[PDB]
C-alpha cells in the first residue's frame, strides 16, 4: 500500500503503451519495406 | 496593490478568445476527415471564409500559436510573481500584452483577408503577406519581454535573499524563459533575415531548406514552452486541488532543468524526411530527442505519486481505491488530470515519430494531429480550462456556482472524450495512409478502405462541437457573472535530507544555461554552417 | 507518513529512471539495426544537390518526361520525378520489380510531399534541392503516390502512380 504502488502501475501503463505504439509501428515499418 | 492582476487577466481571456475562434474551424475539420463536407455550410455562417485552408490556417495560428502563447505569459509570470509576493515591471508587463495585441491584430487582417493561407509552419516559397510575418514577429517578441520581467522578479528575490535557493515556482518559471529565449532565436532569425525582407519585397526568394531548419529550431521547443505551463500548475497547486502534496520539489526542479537543456537541439526529428541534412546529424537529434522524453517520463512517476498520496490520503482504498478517492467532483482538479491520462497515448505517440526511420511510416500522415491533439489540445487546452475554476476567481474575486461547477465539469469530460474518439480515427487514418493537413471530404472517394476510421472523426466533430459550445457559454458565464483574497493553491511539499545538495547544484542557473546554449551550438552549428555557405533561394508562390 | 512515502519515491524514481534509459537504449539499438540494413534507403541522401526551380523543367534531367528513367547500372535505375501544383511528372511512373529504384526528386514551385502508399517513401521535396530516395519494391503492382505537405487548394487531388511492371 504506502508503496507508491498507485504511481508504480500509471507508470506501467505507460511503458505498455510505449510498447505497444513503438514495436507496432515497427512493425509496419519492415512490412512496408 | 496587485496590478499584475488585470494584465494576467487580460492575457488569459484573450488567449480564450483566440481559443473560442481557432477552435469554430475545430468541428468542420473533424467532419472533413469524416468525409463529410460540411465546409459550404461554414461558409454560410463565416462568409470570408474561402476555403478549407484557409481555415485550418486561422486553427492552427489562433490554438498552437496565439492561445498557447498567451497562456504561458500568463501563468508563467503570474505564479511567480505571487510566490515571491512581488510586483512585475508593470510598464513591461502591459507593453508585453499590447504588443501581443497589436501583433496579433495586425496577422489577423491578412489571414481573415485570405492573404496569407499558407498554415501555422508558413513554408517558404508559399509566400504569406508582409503583415502576416510582420504581426506574427511582433506577437512572439512580446515574449521577450515577458523573459527580462521574471529575470528582472528573479534578480530582485535574489538580490534580498543572498545565499538562498530559488523558490520552486520562480526556478520554473526562470529555466522556462531562459528556455524559451534560446529556442526563439531560430524563428527570430528565420524571421529576420528571410521572411520579412522577402514578404516586403527587398529580396524575391528564400531558402526552402535553411527556412524549416531554423523554424524547427524553435518548432520543437515551442511546443515545450506550451507543455511548460501546465506542468507548473500540475506540479505546484494540483497536489493541494487533489487534498495532498506535491511529493518532491527536487524532481520538479530536475524535471525543468532537464527541459533547458534538452528541448531546442532536437529539430532534426521534424527533417528526418529532408534532403540536404546529414542522416548521422538527423541520428543524433533522435537520441537527444529521446532523451527531452525523459523529464516527462520523470514527471510521469512524481504527478503519479502525488495523486496516488492525495488519494490514500482521503480514503484511498485499495491499489487504484486511491483513484476514486480524488476529488472528481471539482473540474479544477479533473480537466489536468484527464489531460494527462490522454497523454499517455500522446506520448508514446511522440517516442514512435522521434525514432529516426519510423517517422518515414507517420510522416505528413493523419497520425502526426491525432497524436499532438492529445498533447496541446488535451493536456495543455484541457489545464487551461480547469484554471478557469481557480484562477480566475482568485484574479476577479467571482466564485464557481454549482452550476457553473457541473458545467464546466461536463465540458471538461466531453472534450476529453471527443479528443479520444478523434485520437482513434486520427492514428488510424493515418496508418491508413491519409494524409494530413487534406480537404479529402472534396475528393468523397479518394480513401474507402479508412471509412470506418472516419466515422471516429465525424463522431469526434459532433461531440467536440458541443464541448466548445458549452465551453464558450462556460466561459463568459463565469466573467459575466456576479477567495478573490485567497492566496493562489501553491501546494505544501515534503522536503528530505537529500533536496537540499541537488537543489543548490540546479540553483546555478548562469551555468546550466550556458550549456543549454553550448549543446543548441553543437547540434545546429555545422548544420547551418554548411547551408548558409552554399544558399539557393527560391521565388515566392500563392497557390490560393 | 510523508517522509516514509518520501523516502520510497525518490528510491522508486531512480529505478524508474534507470529502466526508462535503459528502454530508450533498446529502442537506440532497434532503430541503428534498420540503418545497418537496406531499408536505411529511404532515408534522405544528405548531400547537397542544388537546381534552379524556374528552370527544371526546361534544361536537365527532368525537362523531358520520357527520359524520366534511367538505367545506373546491374539492375538498378534512376527515375527523375517532378513534383508540382499539382501533380507528379512522369504519370504513371513505370518501373521493374526487384530493381533498385534511385529516385531523385524536386519541385519547379512549392514544397510537395512524396509518400508512395504502401511503402516506406515519404520524403518531402523542396524547390531549389534534389531529394534522392531509394528503394525497391518487391511485388508487382500499383503503388499510389500521394502529396502529404500542403501546396495550395489543390492538394487534396494531388495524386501520381508508380506502376511496377510485373
Ligand atoms: C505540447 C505539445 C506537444 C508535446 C508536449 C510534444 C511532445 C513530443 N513530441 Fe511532438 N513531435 C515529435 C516528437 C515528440 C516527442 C518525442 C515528445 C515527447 O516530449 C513526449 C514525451 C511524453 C511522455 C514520456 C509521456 C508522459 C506521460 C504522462 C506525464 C502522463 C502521466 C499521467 C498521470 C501522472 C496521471 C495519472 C492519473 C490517474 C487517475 C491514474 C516528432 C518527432 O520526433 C514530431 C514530428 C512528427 C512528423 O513526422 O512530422 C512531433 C510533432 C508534433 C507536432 C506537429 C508539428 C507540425 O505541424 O508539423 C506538434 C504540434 C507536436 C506537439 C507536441 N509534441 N508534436
Ligand atoms: C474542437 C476541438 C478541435 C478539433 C475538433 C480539432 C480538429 C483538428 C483536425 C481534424 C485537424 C486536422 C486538419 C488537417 O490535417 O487538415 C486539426 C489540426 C490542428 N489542430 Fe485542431 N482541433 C481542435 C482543437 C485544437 C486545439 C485546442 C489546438 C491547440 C491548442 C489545435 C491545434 C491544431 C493544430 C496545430 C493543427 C495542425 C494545423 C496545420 O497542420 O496547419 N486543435 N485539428
Ligand atoms: C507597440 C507598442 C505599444 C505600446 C503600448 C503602451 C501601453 C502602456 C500601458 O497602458 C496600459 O493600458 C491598460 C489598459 O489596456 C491599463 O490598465 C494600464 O494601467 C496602462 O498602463
Ligand atoms: C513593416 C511594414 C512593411 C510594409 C511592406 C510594404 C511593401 C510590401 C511589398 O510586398 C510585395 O508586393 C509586391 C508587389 O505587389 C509583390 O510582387 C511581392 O511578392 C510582395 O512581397
Ligand atoms: C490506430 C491504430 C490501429 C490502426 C489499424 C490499421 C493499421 C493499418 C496499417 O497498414 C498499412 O495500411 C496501408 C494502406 O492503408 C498500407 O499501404 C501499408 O503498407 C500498411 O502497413
Ligand atoms: Cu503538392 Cu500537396
Ligand atoms: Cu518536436
Amino acid at each position: 500500500e504506502e508503496k507508491p504502488k498507485g504511481a508504480l502501475a500509471v507508470i506501467l501503463v505507460l511503458t505498455l503503451t510505449i510498447l505497444v505504439f513503438w514495436l507496432g509501428v515497427y512493425a509496419v515499418f519492415f512490412a512496408r519495406g | 496593490a496587485y496590478p499584475e492582476k488585470k494584465a494576467t487577466l487580460y492575457f488569459l481571456v484573450l488567449g480564450f478568445l483566440a481559443l473560442i475562434v481557432g477552435s469554430l474551424f475545430g468541428p468542420f475539420q473533424a467532419l472533413n476527415y469524416g468525409n463529410v463536407d460540411a465546409y459550404p455550410l461554414l461558409k454560410r455562417l463565416l462568409p470570408f471564409v474561402q476555403s478549407y485552408y484557409q481555415g485550418l490556417t486561422l486553427h492552427g495560428v489562433l490554438n498552437a500559436i496565439v492561445f498557447t502563447q498567451l497562456f504561458a505569459q500568463a501563468i508563467m509570470v503570474y505564479l511567480p510573481a505571487r510566490e515571491l509576493n512581488m510586483r512585475p515591471n508593470m510598464g513591461l508587463m502591459w507593453l508585453s500584452w499590447w504588443m501581443a495585441f497589436i501583433g496579433l491584430v495586425v496577422a489577423a487582417l491578412p489571414l481573415l483577408a485570405n492573404e496569407a493561407t499558407v498554415l501555422y509552419t508558413f513554408y517558404p516559397p508559399l509566400k504569406g503577406h508582409w503583415a502576416f510575418y510582420l504581426g506574427a514577429s511582433v506577437f512572439v517578441l512580446s515574449t521577450w519581454v515577458s523573459i527580462y520581467i521574471v529575470l528582472d522578479l528573479w534578480r530582485r528575490w535574489k538580490a534580498a535573499n543572498p545565499g538562498k535557493v530559488t523558490p520552486l515556482v520562480t526556478y520554473m518559471a526562470v529555466v522556462f524563459w531562459l528556455m524559451w529565449f534560446l529556442a526563439s532565436l531560430g524563428l527570430v532569425l528565420e524571421a529576420v533575415l528571410f521572411l520579412l525582407p522577402w514578404s516586403f519585397g527587398l529580396v524575391e526568394g528564400v531558402d526552402p531548406l535553411v527556412a524549416r531548419t531554423l523554424f524547427w529550431w524553435t518548432g520543437h521547443p515551442i511546443v515545450y514552452f506550451w507543455l511548460l505551463p501546465a506542468y507548473a500548475i500540475i506540479y505546484t497547486i494540483l497536489p493541494k486541488q487533489a487534498g495532498g502534496k506535491l511529493v518532491s520539489d527536487p524532481m520538479a526542479r530536475l524535471a525543468f532543468l532537464l527541459f533547458l537543456l534538452l528541448s531546442t537541439p532536437v529539430g532534426f526529428h521534424h527533417q528526418f524526411a529532408d534532403p540536404g541534412i546529414d542522416p548521422t546529424w538527423k541520428m543524433i537529434h533522435s537520441v537527444l530527442t529521446l532523451f527531452v522524453a525523459v523529464p516527462s517520463l520523470m514527471t510521469a512517476f512524481t504527478v503519479a505519486a502525488s495523486l496516488e498520496f492525495a488519494g490514500r490520503l482521503r480514503g484511498g482504498r485499495g491499489l487504484f481505491g486511491w483513484i476514486r478517492a480524488l476529488p472528481w467532483d471539482n473540474p479544477a482538479f479533473v480537466a489536468p488530470v484527464l489531460g494527462l491520462l490522454g497523454f499517455i497515448p500522446g506520448g508514446a505517440g511522440g517516442i514512435v515519430n522521434a525514432s529516426f526511420t519510423l517517422d518515414y511510416v507517420v510522416h505528413n500522415t493523419a497520425w502526426v494531429p491525432g497524436h499532438f491533439h492529445l498533447q496541446v489540445a488535451s493536456l495543455v487546452t484541457l489545464t487551461a480550462m480547469g484554471s478557469l475554476y481557480w484562477l480566475l476567481p482568485n484574479l476577479t474575486g467571482k466564485p464557481i456556482s454549482d452550476a457553473q461547477r457541473r458545467l464546466g465539469l461536463a465540458v471538461v469530460w466531453l472534450w476529453f472524450l471527443g479528443m479520444m474518439i478523434m485520437a482513434v480515427g486520427l492514428h488510424w487514418a493515418g496508418l491508413l495512409n491519409v494524409p494530413r493537413r487534406a480537404y479529402i471530404a472534396q475528393v468523397p472517394d479518394a480513401y474507402p478502405h479508412a471509412a470506418v476510421p472516419m466515422v471516429f472523426n465525424v463522431l469526434a466533430g459532433i461531440v467536440l462541437l458541443v464541448a466548445l459550445l458549452l465551453f464558450i457559454y462556460g466561459l463568459f458565464s463565469v466573467l459575466l457573472s456576479r477567495l478573490a483574497e485567497a492566496p493562489l493553491p501553491f501546494a505544501e511539499v515534503i522536503s528530505g535530507p537529500e533536496d537540499r545538495r541537488l537543489v543548490l547544484a540546479m540553483d546555478r542557473i548562469g551555468f546550466w544555461f550556458a550549456v543549454a546554449a553550448i549543446l543548441v551550438v553543437l547540434a545546429y552549428g555545422p548544420t547551418l554552417v554548411q547551408l548558409f555557405g552554399h544558399l539557393n533561394p527560391v521565388p515566392g508562390w500563392r497557390l490560393w | 507518513d510523508e517522509h516514509k512515502a518520501h523516502k520510497a519515491i525518490l528510491a522508486y524514481e531512480k529505478g524508474w529512471l534507470a529502466f526508462s534509459l535503459a528502454m530508450l537504449f533498446v529502442f537506440i539499438a532497434l532503430i541503428a539495426y534498420t540503418l545497418a540494413t537496406h531499408t536505411a534507403g529511404v532515408i534522405p541522401a544528405g548531400k547537397l544537390e542544388r537546381v534552379d526551380p524556374t528552370t527544371v523543367r526546361q534544361e536537365g534531367p527532368w525537362a523531358d518526361p520520357a527520359q524520366a528513367v534511367v538505367q545506373t547500372g546491374p539492375n538498378q535505375y534512376t527515375v527523375y520525378v517532378l513534383a508540382f501544383a499539382f501533380g507528379y511528372q512522369p504519370n504513371p511512373i513505370e518501373v521493374p520489380q526487384g530493381a533498385e529504384i534511385v529516385f531523385k526528386i524536386t519541385s519547379p514551385d512549392v514544397i510537395h510531399g512524396f509518400h508512395v502508399e504502401g511503402t516506406n517513401i515519404n520524403v518531402e521535396v523542396l524547390p531549389g534541392e534534389v531529394s534522392t530516395v531509394r528503394y525497391t519494391f518487391k511485388r508487382p503492382g500499383e503503388y499510389r503516390i500521394i502529396c502529404n505537405q500542403y501546396c495550395g487548394l489543390g492538394h487534396q487531388n494531388m495524386f501520381g502512380t508508380i506502376v511496377v511492371k510485373e
